[PDB]
């Protein structure tokens, strides 16, 4: 029981994983911020407008083969110094 | 409200030092399907001239839904902070899925937040009288905003219901020139889109001053930490 699901970046980009189902997506997660050059802390995971947490499962989430999971950077207006 | 000395000892606490991705606050707690979380990270987004991040905004969005149903205010559906962006990018397909489970038209009032190049502002929907509005604390129009939060409900209700919305019995306001303003700080956007979703979910006349946002911000904090509204 591996799952397909698309990661979706707001740039329009999709990248694939086949992970197990009962796997903590955090493993997922990691994955795809090395890959991507992103920094955890400025990015979030959703499905379906969701949180994904680094120690929730896809069966525990009910994914189901094939869904898409969005990346979207952090929204903070400023910085404060 | 004056703060008790353990108040201001825990949110003092909750706002100094220590591990960023210390996880100070999560709804439903753990074991809970994610999951909402606020790190000391996110937290330290509520000392005085920070600016919040989509994450306290999405949880205290969140805490003002379970409130209004506690209280008996009215049936409140607040959409995520990333729900606009990706609906304005890409579409109503886009979108769609985030409302599963839910029949939206069987609630009330409708909060979506709305993050525009650097501040936080807020589309209120208001189901009962068939109304949005924008709100804005650095005075800018949303109509355009609007027409697109309007666009979508057309499309949920199509697909969802199989029924059509008469967008004519459907109507934009932006505020008035004096109904609370503040672009000396943006910086506050964040805090006066949640007092402002505060208000409005109570169907409470909006009554605050740019004064109180200090303030709010150290109750905030406090009422993230215990999951309770003050």
């Amino acid at each position: 029981d591996h799952i397909n699901l698309k990661v979706a970046g707001q740039d329009g980009s999709v990248v694939q994983f086949k992970i197990k189902r009962h796997t903590p997506l955090s493993k997922l997660m990691k994955a795809y911020c090395e890959r991507q050059g992103l920094s955890m802390r400025q990015i979030r995971f959703r499905f379906d407008g969701q949180p994904i947490n680094e120690t929730d499962t896809p069966a525990q989430l009910e994914m189901e083969d094939e869904d898409t999971i969005d990346v979207f950077q952090q929204q903070t207006g400023g910085v404060y110094l | 409200l004056e703060l008790t000395e353990d108040m201001e000892k825990e949110i003092s606490n909750a706002l100094g030092h220590g591990p960023q991705d210390e996880i100070l606050s999560s709804a439903p707690p753990p074991p809970a399907k994610g999951g909402l979380r606020i790190t000391r990270g996110d937290i330290q987004t509520l000392k005085n001239y920070h600016w919040l991040n989509d994450e306290v905004i999405n949880f205290y969005m969140n805490l003002l839904v379970e409130r209004n149903k506690k209280q008996g205010y009215p049936a409140l559906h607040v959409f995520s902070t990333f729900f606009y962006p990706k609906l304005k990018s890409g579409g109503y397909q886009a979108v769609k899925r985030w409302t599963k489970g839910v029949n939206l038209f069987e609630q009330e009032i409708i909060l979506v937040p709305i993050h525009r190049k650097v501040h936080w502002s807020l589309v209120v929907i208001d189901l009962r009288k068939k109304c949005l509005k924008y709100l804005d604390s650095m005075g800018q129009k949303g109509h355009r905003i609007c027409e697109i939060l309007l666009q979508y409900l057309q499309d949920e209700s199509k697909t969802k219901r199989n029924s059509d919305l008469n967008l004519l019995e459907w109507t934009h306001h932006s505020m008035k020139p004096h109904e609370i303003p503040q672009q000396l700080n943006g910086s506050d956007s964040g805090m006066f889109t949640c007092k402002y979703a505060d208000y409005i979910s109570r169907d409470k006349p909006i009554t605050f001053t740019q004064h109180q946002m200090p303030l709010f911000r150290k109750k905030m904090v406090w009422e993230i930490l215990h999951q309770q509204l003050l």
